[PDB]
């Protein structure tokens, strides 16, 4: 029923063709319940020039949505298209491109409408403008498409960093708990709150790189879990350095001990300073 | 109610054997349901000492609903029947008097 | 019979105590032994037919 | 009625003879001829509801 | 022998469905491991009671999918240098509590081969077990019945659902023409069935709505994700088999998810 | 102990019909059990001149428990039987003597 | 039923002499001939229409 949610956060509709503002989406992925819209504004057909006027100054980097800020053409179809690229690790990236016609955008331009017409059988966008110029112009090959993949992932990731560090460039090790708790959704288990309230010492912080890497690590969650099959069935709880080289070869993204020690310090309720499979992975499969 | 029980018992075994599954997988329940009864009857006879014939089994059940119906309604029953005894007992005696009075024949006893 | 000859109402007929649950204490623990002495029989009989 | 009763129970057995043996399969008639049995043991109870004597 | 072993035939299936490896390898292990169903082994100069650690390794040589075991290969390479001998290898083998070592590091057991040979070794083993199973279904004219090719799926999936079980039986009504299923038109499908993990991922947009892409581009996107081609008819019976809802398509809850969770 | 046997004959046939055998292989046994029972319910009548009717057939068993047991505990039932009627006779004779319409005692 | 109306106890109901044998020795050998009549009947039955 994602469509019904898409109606909630969206406030721009055209004969039922609800267009999403760039902010609504970013709010649909950051916040969970927001209702202040009270608007059917876009009916005046300013849309056809509204977006194209403002997209001409878009930041191709990690600000492609932090540059427009609630003005842009985002269709419900494209909305879901971001949801699927939300969860793609590096592995699926080439495949997600290869899932499309893979013969260059000459065969992938129509795939956009094909993306649209797919939802129809089931029953001028900002991206298409950035992907195909004005009327199907730009030849957005894989790497160019891949560029748009990672930064937009980083973007939603990055903006999340501020929402917990309250804008400051540093996130208290205590703040980093809620994000994990908001991730694992096992927050009602006070034992972890009991764990963090004493085991964690309110001290230094975590920068964006250490957090953005960790968030990216979870994008590759599965490949890590498989590399942990031999140990999970062995039930031997993992040590820090073991866990580092593990996630190293698992995701390809190194982490900082300043994170995982806390991750250990919060997830090692057994008190052995070693993460068994049911300790970390067990709660991670709550959602 | 027993007729209803006996009615659906003929439907939920009719549709379930012509439109639905089959005969050859209902028969091994068809049989097990009759033999299912035959225990209940026997179980009834062990539960209470009657061979479970309807015109009797009704009256026993009726008799429960009466006592449970009367004892709930607080209406006395012991003193009622004792009254009803005293009537017939006294009545039947008056019947014995028909011989020596209306007929002058010796009284039977 | 609802009432005796005098018209008096017959006594509340006796229902065996816990009967409906007294009977399950024998039929149920015997339905099972009714089954298990089939397993130990079919396997005891398979070696010469089916 | 006694004769008329029997004559029924001698034709109902005459119907299910031709049908079963040399017009259909017994595996076709049987699922009826259990119902007829149960049909009787339903009426033979219905009679007790109307009449109130077995 | 009607009901003699139709308990153990299901029990051993239930063991092979989900159980502890202890008795699983007690069935010696030298080559009895082929009991894991219901030409590498000629090169198995093994020792009968080999291990259960290697067993854990062994099924993963068939359990881990294509792109993922590269990481297991990388995880195996904690020494780096593109090569790791028994030191790390046999250690993580011991943490749970030989021919492969003689097949990898030579009969000398010391000469460390390039552990890149982990892939090809994984390739043939997935083939051979699939091969021997193909003969277990007695390929007539090098081909097997569509109800057999569908049967092994059920044997692969290992699910207990009477409906699709009967659908496996009812397929001769849905397919009475008869074509036979060759060993290649089934091996390509399993390689796809191996890398299911990425398919649903690649299929997530469809998953956001459903219908598992009308059975044709399904086969097309298969080759994309599976790196191997399938025919048309090979998958038509699969969609004909797993069409539990009768819609003519699949939900994730119809076919895909069951495959996904199968990797337990 | 009747209902016990009358339950295993449902147990024995529960398994033998679905689990471990067919039904078309086990139906002809239940029939030759019905028409074997309904022979006993007749042979029982030839042995003792009454029908297998639960209340009666229970009692006619109950007595054979009694006369056997009473024979063991040795007490002269014949006397008790004899001595019992006289009570229910002398008493009846008294109720006939205190007849409230037949003055004998004022 | 079980006790006389006066309160006395019913007499010892009768069991015929070894009747349980008297019934086996007449059901078994006639259970046996019921078989034998069929097999011989089966022969004549096979020499004609049905089987
Ligand atoms: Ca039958």
């Amino acid at each position: 029923l994602r469509k019904q949610r898409f109606m909630q956060f969206s406030s721009l509709e055209h004969e039922g063709e609800y267009y999403m503002t760039p902010r609504d989406f970013l709010f649909s992925v950051m916040f969970e319940q927001m209702e202040r819209k009270t608007s059917v504004k876009k009916l005046t057909k300013k849309d056809i020039e509204d977006t194209l006027s403002g997209i001409q100054t878009a930041g191709c980097g990690s600000t492609f949505f932090r540059d427009l800020g609630d003005k842009g053409l985002i269709s419900y179809t494209e909305y879901l298209f971001l949801l699927t690229i939300l969860t793609k690790p590096h592995s699926g990236f080439h495949v997600a491109f290869k899932m499309l016609d893979t013969d260059g955008n000459e065969m992938i331009e129509k795939r956009e409408f094909f993306k649209l017409q797919k939802i129809i059988s089931k029953q001028n966008t900002t991206l298409q403008m950035r992907f195909f110029g004005k009327r199907g112009q730009r030849k957005l090959h894989y790497k160019e498409f891949r560029r748009f993949m990672e930064n937009l992932q980083t973007e939603i990731q990055e903006m999340e960093f501020l929402q917990f560090s309250k804008g400051l460039s540093f996130m208290r090790k205590e703040d980093f708990a809620e994000w994990l708790l908001f991730f694992t959704n096992t927050e009602n288990k006070d034992i972890y709150w009991k764990n963090v309230r004493e085991k964690l010492s309110a001290g230094e912080s975590i920068s964006l790189d250490e957090f953005k890497s960790f968030c990216h690590f979870t994008t590759h969650l599965e490949d890590f879990a498989i590399a942990m099959q031999m140990f999970s069935l062995a039930h031997r709880p993992v040590r820090l350095a073991e866990f580092k080289r593990a996630v190293k070869v698992a995701t390809g993204q190194e982490l900082s001990n300043n994170i995982l020690d806390t991750v250990f310090k919060i997830f090692d309720l057994d008190g052995d300073e070693c993460l068994s499979h049911e300790e970390f992975l067990g709660v991670l499969k709550n959602r | 109610g027993g007729l209803a029980y006996m009615a659906t018992q003929f439907g939920i075994l009719a549709r379930l054997t012509w439109w639905e599954y089959s005969w050859d997988i209902m028969e091994p329940v068809t049989y097990f349901i009759t033999y299912g009864s035959a225990m209940a009857m026997y179980a009834y006879f062990v539960m209470t000492r009657q061979e479970y014939v309807y015109p009797e089994a009704r009256d026993r059940q009726y008799l429960l609903f009466f006592h449970k119906g009367a004892k709930k309604s607080r209406f006395d029953l012991e003193k009622y029947n004792q009254l009803k005894d005293a009537i017939a007992q006294a009545e039947m005696d008056l019947k014995r008097l028909r011989d020596p009075l209306q007929v002058h024949l010796p009284l039977r006893q | 019979v609802i009432v005796t000859r005098s018209g008096a109402i017959l006594p509340k007929p006796v229902k065996m105590s816990f009967g409906l649950l007294r009977v399950f204490s024998i039929v149920i623990p015997f339905l099972y032994v009714g089954t298990l002495i089939s397993k130990n029989f079919a396997a005891l009989l398979e070696e010469h037919d089916i | 009625v006694l004769w008329g009763g029997l004559a029924y129970m001698a034709t109902q057995f005459g119907i299910l003879a031709r049908l079963t043996w040399w017009e259909y399969s017994w595996d076709i008639m049987e699922p009826v001829t259990y119902f007829i049995t149960y049909g009787s043991a339903m009426a033979m109870y219905a009679y007790f509801v109307m009449t109130r004597q077995e | 022998s009607g009901f003699r072993d139709r308990k153990v035939m299901e029990y051993e299936n239930r063991i092979r469905a989900y159980s502890t490896p202890d008795k699983i390898f007690r069935y010696f292990t030298p080559e009895d491991f082929v009991r894991s169903i219901t030409s590498i082994f000629y090169t198995l100069g093994e020792c009968g009671l080999i291990s259960f650690s290697d067993y854990i390794f062994l099924t993963t040589v068939l359990s881990t999918p294509q792109r993922n075991f590269e990481i297991a290969f990388k995880m195996f390479d904690l020494n780096g240098d593109g090569e790791v001998d028994m030191e790390e290898f046999e250690q993580v083998q011991s943490i749970i509590r030989s021919a492969l070592t003689t097949y990898f590091f030579g009969a000398d057991l010391k000469g460390k081969l390039t552990i890149k040979n982990f892939l090809e070794f994984q390739r043939k083993l997935q083939h051979d077990v699939l091969k021997l199973e193909f003969e277990r279904h007695d390929p007539v004219d090098g081909r097997i019945t569509e109800r057999q090719f569908g049967g092994m799926l059920l044997a692969y999936s290992g699910v207990q659902s009477k409906k699709l079980t009967a659908m496996q039986r009812q397929l001769k009504k849905h397919f009475k023409e008869g074509k036979g299923l060759t060993f290649q038109e089934v091996e390509n499908f399993f390689t796809f069935l191996k890398n299911i993990n990425d398919v649903d991922t690649a299929l997530s947009f469809y998953h956001m709505a459903g219908a598992s892409l009308d059975k044709v581009t399904m086969q097309q996107v298969a080759r994309t994700v599976a790196k191997v081609e399938l025919s048309d008819h090979v998958c038509d019976v699969v969609f004909a088999l797993f069409d539990c809802d009768g819609n003519g398509e699949l939900s994730n809850k119809e076919f895909v998810s069951i495959m996904k969770q199968r990797l337990m």
